[PDB]
């Protein structure tokens, strides 16, 4: 399989705004095994951070030198183990193939849509900590339309689930009530959140805990993102006092683990002028949409 | 006068942006055929309302002192052939007021020959979501007009706007109107028919939440949603001898309406309204209105039902005062599904305010007294419906106070019911009401 | 509590009222002040 | 009462318009805007005052897509009456029973909220002002005042000073009684009309500070500084220029956002509109674009506005 | 005072009736029979009525099944809580009546949310369960299990999509229009009403499938598919990415049931999920087009067609 | 160093006095144009 992978990142390092381009060079950097290493090997690492490349909108994506384009971590790994030659990761069996695509593709329907949430929908992480990504990853033209784009988005897809001087001080009670409307939706968030963790660890457990699966690289990539924000700290304690510390301390190990790991099969490549995304490159793919 | 003249020579003026093989037409038919001085003024002022009419100038002015044998001189204004932008506002009889862009445009003499105008319309309201409105104006005649509208309108129906109506097609109109009647109908009485040919496709949405009530969710309005294509052929014919459209002092008028849906329905309605007045300075008015419908359907073993929007509803504001509006007729669970024949009547009475301070104004005392009937009838016997019509009506009085400005009509009423059914929606005391339309 | 926090608005609208009355006879005061300085 | 006449104490204005000039003329908060936007206002009549104004705005929120004004001013009644998408409507009525007093009604329906109501009296006298407004008024069983009751007075100690103070009574359900605030207001005016000063202490410590100047017919500037334990601050900086063919205006705030407004006359009826804020620290640009057209109702005015 | 007085007189309720609407209601509901014996113990408050987009008649057993697959399974789900039977033809057929619980064929815009199947019960005081209701009421019971809520929410996420896409898509608007609408049809034009009929479904073709788009977040989970059907302007830029997305649904919706021929095991009373898979199968065994799924699903998997004619047994009598 | 909310309105009153300065200088006044 030779093609490129493009991402959310910059110098080598996926950002935290995508969950699925940090699981997706957790991927690559751990087939080691004879087996596994076939599946990844031929692919090259760019980090383009323009949308304009993918089939759907969504950047994680595989083009494989012919116009075959795979967009998603879900369908970018089912795609890559269909064509295993058959001659850390492990690779799982025939009898076990239906569980691993659903509890995959339960982690992504479900579990990251509660990432998105945190990221875009909570006030204390936008306001702080997501728009000043944008700015240094995309061009100063185009700076401001993607964070409301993804806040209005991230919205959608959590509405039925989450959803003279004298006047001024009257008015200043929206504050209040705000703070109120706040400390009611962390309430059914953590509940969500309780309930949806607890149903993937014990679906989980039907398979074998002594590997590592591509199911796996996406609920802790879900965890390092939730965990790594500025209000983490509260989902950090909620989780820990209902569900154990030494699980949630194995979890940490474990993401600190693939944090830290050498760059080896991991190969990059500078992105090229015509997969840039500069605003030459938007005015044409503007005119080429219309016409 | 009676002396004998006859007319030879007319000196137009401002009269470059229409074709003179048309305005002779308008000339001879109007004014080329008198024989008397009383006939030549009655002939002018029927060429100037009709000019003004059919936008040909927006004043004309008429000169006959000029010396039987005699020559008349007509002056035009020239009416603007640019563009012509407006906004406006409308009324809507059922306490909606709508609001409206306009666009106007006048095609040269060089490509139609015959006076053309084209309009886009842009018009926004209280129920209206949005309407869309493509009309062309086309002057055949001096007595005859063609008008070809395609529309695009989205609106709220029924009650708490429960319903949610989308129309989008095609008509094609033909008016006709006669300059002199014959002998029988120092007067100006108006008589016109016209000939219309409607496409329309109709989208019908239950705009209502579930979980807010059981209304608009019974069996029968379950069934009315969803898309439907019809055409239709139509025939109107109106007469009105009075002195005032929006002010009536003395005299009736008739309206007669028929609607003709091939192989599915057919529809007849007729209106008859007369006012009198009695005493030496209009003091006291006499008011008589009295509607009748049938409708009928022309499907083969009563298959094809007749949509909800295409029959006859009955109470309101404006309808029958004291009741709500789609108040009256049977209702399926709680929405009123409407009916096959109907009957209404109204006997309004007006008084001016004895305070000689103000009593020239339009603001007038009102007693009325309306009434009416609407059922579904058996598709049988027109017998029978007139047995099951004539029996339990639906009757109300009340006392109040009018504002009747040639803009619109302002009522605000004390209405108190007399007869009613269990079903009925009742609406007692205050009720205000303003539009164009009353019974 | 209640009848306290009544007592206390009370207090605020009868402080008022006498800032009220100060400012209303403070031109004359001023004027005084003005001729003797 | 001899020394007060000899003083020749001026009227000063009503507390509502002490940095009149600098929230309304200077800056441009008020008149910002959003999205596309057109305006087509009619006049019907000169002397007796009235108009309509059918407004329609597209690519914003704030802004609803069609609005419909009508308004009427006689030589002692004005009456205005705007109704908004949603069905809101909006009316107001003021009736000056002489030149010092004035009384005014506001009625506001929403068509699923309580109308609200507020009834307003103003009193101008020689050297003071007297205003009371009351909203949503009401009686319990023990017939006390329910409802926000606001009185504020105003008077000029010397021709270039001027102190007041208002008081604010708010008590909602009647069961629990109302908050009770009072704000000092102060206002210098120089004795060549070139700067205005004003200040304001509210009861919760909020200070607000606005300074006016005028440089020229065509230039004008104002400064504004407003203040709120957990206080918060800000400073702005606004510029107006007005010429005849174009009105321009600035403004700047001390968190690092600026914001422009342009209204540009090119012919007799209409008339260009745009206006941008960008806020280069927290990443937040909006823009506006609109235009305005004018008509006159009657022939007569149309023949007077065309020449 | 005296308005009680008011009004003088009053008469009972109108009790006349169209007859045309009476008869249009009798030939779009499908009453469901008791299992046993006897007609019901059912009053008009406690019956409902499951409304759903079609009804086909199905060839083995004939019994009255609905064109979608949601409809379908909510139609097995009820069959087998209350223990009723499958219907088999219109009341039309059946002059006379009885307090049963019935399927009713209605527009999509029956309801704000444009979306089918919905519930409707009681008379006098109605209750309207829509979509949204009627899956977080199906979707609790399974809870118990979270092995199973794995399968259950890969079958309406993958599965779903490649139906949605592939009928939408791949079919043309005769085919989409005789499964996702109640415009009646007769299939040879003949009459001049026949012409009205199908000038109709080339006009309102589009909008039905816009309205389809927002039933289950597919407008979400695929943003720039549902955009391109909002506009006329048949670009080779969009209709080359659309395939590449209709694709992977294909690829991935082959493993999904290759993988559930495994488990088809029923020791007794069926699952959700059994019932949900059997749904699929028979939507798809009833497209009459040859498109990819039906093909596939016809020729690769030949022990899917029989388990869902086997769990079809247990609610036709 | 006091980064406090008196340390803040003293900061705010200073942006104002040094405001209120430079349009009573005559930069302000030459900051007008001609016309």
């Amino acid at each position: 399989v030779k093609g490129s992978v493009h991402l959310w990142g910059k110098d080598g390092k996926a950002s935290l705004i995508s969950v699925d381009s940090i699981a997706l060079v957790w991927f690559i950097k751990l087939c080691t095994s004879e087996e596994a290493k076939s599946m990844v090997a031929g692919l090259q690492i760019v980090f383009s951070n323009n949308t304009d490349l993918s089939s759907d909108g969504k950047l994680p994506v595989l083009i494989l030198d012919n116009g075959t384009k795979v967009s998603g971590y879900v369908n970018i790994v089912q795609f890559l183990h269909k064509n295993i030659c058959t001659s850390d990761l492990a690779i799982v069996r025939k009898k076990d193939r239906l569980l691993e695509y659903s509890l995959l593709n339960y982690v992504d329907v479900e579990i990251s849509r509660l990432t998105d949430y945190q990221l875009f929908l909570n006030t204390k992480n936008y306001n702080e900590y997501t728009k000043k990504l944008f700015s240094k990853l995309l061009y100063f033209p185009m700076w401001y339309n993607t964070p409301l784009q993804l806040r209005s988005q991230a919205r959608e897809n959590c509405e039925e689930i989450i959803g003279k001087t004298f006047k001024i001080a009257h008015k200043n009670k929206i504050k209040g009530k705000q703070e109120l409307q706040q400390v009611k939706y962390n309430l059914q968030f953590d509940n969500r959140l309780q309930s949806c963790v607890s149903n993937w660890l014990a679906a989980r457990k039907k398979l074998d805990d002594s590997v590592i699966l591509s199911s796996d690289l996406l609920f802790l990539a879900n965890l390092y993102v939730q965990l790594g924000l500025p209000d983490g700290n509260r989902i950090r304690s909620k989780l820990e006092q209902t569900f154990g510390s030494e699980l949630l301390n194995s979890m940490s190990n474990k993401i600190d683990d693939f944090v830290h790991r050498p760059s080896n099969n991991l190969e990059q490549r500078d992105p090229q002028f015509r997969e840039q995304g500069n605003v030459v490159m938007s005015l044409y793919n503007l005119a080429c949409k219309y016409i | 006068t009676l002396k004998p003249i006859r007319v030879a020579g007319v000196v137009t003026t401002g009269t470059d942006h229409i074709d003179p093989s048309v305005l002779q037409a308008y000339l001879d038919d109007t004014i080329m055929k008198s024989i008397t001085l009383g006939q030549l003024v009655k002939n002018a002022d029927v060429l100037n309302k009709r000019l003004c009419q059919h936008h040909i100038a927006l004043n004309a002015k008429q000169s006959f002192h000029f010396q039987l044998m005699e020559v008349v001189s007509q002056l035009d204004i020239l009416p603007p052939k640019t563009f012509t932008a407006k906004t406006g506002t409308n009324f809507g009889n059922d306490n909606d007021a709508e609001a409206y862009l306009q666009f106007e445009k006048l095609i040269d003499k060089k490509y139609l020959k015959l006076p053309t105008r084209v309009n886009l319309e842009i018009l926004r309201g209280t129920k209206i979501h949005s309407s869309f409105l493509f009309n062309s104006y086309s002057s055949l005649s001096p007595q005859s007009i063609l008008n070809l509208k395609v529309f695009s309108q989205f609106y709220n129906w029924n009650t708490n706007k429960g319903l949610d109506i989308g129309q989008r097609g095609a008509r094609l109109s033909l008016r006709y109107e006669p300059l002199f009647l014959h002998k029988l109908l120092n007067e100006s009485p108006t008589l016109f028919h016209e000939w219309f040919l409607e496409t329309c496709w109709r989208s019908t949405k239950i705009c209502s939440q579930g979980t807010s009530a059981p209304y608009m969710y019974s069996g029968t309005m379950l069934s009315q949603a969803g898309d439907q294509l019809r055409t239709i052929l139509g025939h109107t014919f109106v007469l009105d001898k009075r002195d005032h459209i929006m002010c009536p002092t003395k005299g009736s008028m008739l309206k007669w309406s028929n609607e003709l849906s091939p192989g599915k329905h057919l529809k007849t309605q007729l209106e008859l309204n007369s006012v009198k007045s009695w005493m030496n300075d209009d003091f006291i008015t006499f008011s008589t209105t009295i509607k009748t419908g049938y409708l009928k359907n022309l499907s083969s073993q009563q298959s094809l039902p007749v949509h909800i929007c295409d029959k006859f509803q009955s109470g309101g504001p404006s309808d029958i005062r004291g009741f709500q509006t789609f108040g009256l007729g049977p209702r399926d669970l709680y929405d009123a599904v409407g009916g096959d024949a109907f009957v209404s009547y109204g006997l309004s009475v007006f008084s001016r305010l004895p305070w000689k301070k103000v009593e020239k104004s339009n603001f007038r005392l009102h007693w009325f007294f309306n009434g009416g009937k609407l059922v579904n009838h058996d598709n049988t016997s027109l017998g029978n419906c007139i047995g099951q019509l004539s029996k339990e009506h639906s009757t109300s009085t009340g006392i109040g106070l009018v504002l009747r400005h040639p803009m619109a009509r302002f009522e605000l009423n004390f209405t108190l019911p007399i007869t009613a059914h269990e079903n009925d929606l009742i609406r007692k005391g205050f009720q205000f009401g303003l539009g164009l339309a009353f019974l | 509590e209640k009848r306290a926090h009544q007592e206390q608005t009370e207090k605020t609208l009868k402080q008022a009222a006498y800032v009220a009355a100060f400012l209303w006879v403070s031109p004359m005061i001023w004027h005084l002040v003005k001729k003797q300085w | 009462h001899s020394h007060r006449q000899s003083l020749e104490l001026v009227n000063p204005g009503t507390v509502e318009n002490l940095n009149k000039e600098v929230s309304r003329d200077v800056f441009l908060s008020q008149y910002f805007f959003t999205g596309l936007r057109a305006d087509l206002n009619k006049a019907f009549s000169m002397n007796p005052a009235f108009q309509t104004s059918h407004t329609f705005s597209i690519g914003s929120q704030a802004l609803p897509k069609y609005a419909f004004s009508a308004l009427f001013a006689n030589d002692n009644l004005f009456a205005q009456g705007n109704i908004d998408n949603d069905l809101s409507v909006s009316g107001r009525l003021n009736y000056g029973w002489d030149k010092k007093n004035i009384s005014k009604v506001n009625l506001q329906i929403s068509d699923g909220q309580p109308t609200m109501c507020q009834l307003e009296q103003d009193y101008q006298a020689s050297d003071f002002s007297v205003n009371v407004k009351t909203l949503n008024p009401s009686f319990s069983e023990k017939g006390e005042f329910t409802g926000v009751a606001v009185a504020s007075f105003l008077q000029s100690v010397t021709p270039q000073l001027a102190l007041g103070l208002e008081t604010l009574y708010s008590r909602t359900d009647g069961s629990a009684p109302g908050d009770a605030g009072v704000s000092y207001l102060t206002r210098y005016v120089s004795k060549k009309q070139d700067w205005i000063f004003s200040g304001q202490l509210q009861a919760n410590g909020a200070l607000i500070a606005s300074l006016w100047r005028k440089v020229a017919q065509n230039v004008e500037a104002g400064i504004e500084t407003t203040l709120q334990p957990t206080v918060e601050g800000s400073t702005t900086i606004g510029a107006k220029y007005e010429y005849r063919q174009s009105v321009y205006r600035g403004t700047l705030d001390s968190n690092g956002k600026v914001a422009c407004f342009l209204e540009r006359k090119v012919l007799p009826t209409l008339s260009v509109l745009f206006c941008g804020e960008i806020d280069h620290f927290k990443n937040d640009t909006k823009i506006g674009c609109g235009l305005q057209f004018e008509t006159a109702g009657n022939q007569e005015l149309l023949m007077l506005q065309q020449g | 005072r005296i308005f009680d007085t008011f009004p003088l007189q009053t008469y009972a309720a109108q009790t006349d009736k169209d007859e045309a609407v009476a008869l249009e209601i009798q030939r779009r509901s499908y009453t469901f029979t008791e299992r046993g014996g006897g007609s019901s113990e059912l009053t008009v408050e406690g019956t409902y009525k499951l409304g759903v987009y079609n009804v086909f008649l199905e060839a083995n057993t004939g019994a009255a099944l609905a064109t979608d697959p949601w409809c379908l399974f909510v139609q097995l789900a009820l069959c087998q809580k209350n223990g009723l039977v499958l219907p088999t033809h219109s009341q039309e057929q059946t002059p006379s009546h009885t307090c049963n619980h019935e399927m009713l064929v209605l527009s999509r815009l029956s309801n704000p949310d444009e979306a089918l199947p919905i519930l409707v019960e009681g008379y006098k005081k109605r209750i309207i369960r829509s979509t949204v209701a009627i899956s977080e009421i199906m979707r609790s019971r399974i809870l118990d299990d979270a092995e199973q809520l794995m399968y259950y929410t890969l079958l309406d996420t993958v599965l779903y999509d490649c139906w949605i896409t592939q009928i939408i898509f791949c079919a043309s608007d005769a085919q989409f229009m005789e499964l996702y609408s109640c415009q009646k049809l007769s299939g040879s034009i003949v009459t001049p009403l026949d012409v009205e009929n199908s000038l109709l479904q080339k006009l309102s073709a589009k909008s039905l499938k816009i309205s389809l788009t927002k039933r289950n977040k597919f407008q979400f989970r695929h943003r720039e598919i549902v955009k391109s059907m909002q506009g006329v302007y048949h670009n080779h830029h969009n209709s080359v990415n659309q395939e590449q997305v209709l694709n992977v649904l294909f690829e991935n919706s082959k493993q999904v049931l290759l993988g559930l021929k495994d488990m088809l095991k029923s020791d007794g009373q069926p699952t959700y999920l059994h019932l949900k898979i059997a749904s699929y199968i028979l939507c798809i065994t009833n497209v009459k087009e040859p498109i990819k799924l039906k093909t596939f699903v016809e020729n690769e998997c030949k022990e899917l067609v029989q388990f869902a004619q086997d769990t079809l047994k247990n609610f036709v009598q | 160093f006091k980064e406090s909310p008196l340390y803040t309105i003293a900061l705010n009153g200073a942006f104002f006095v040094a405001g209120v300065a430079f349009i009573q200088s005559p930069l302000m006044d030459m900051l007008a144009p001609q016309l």
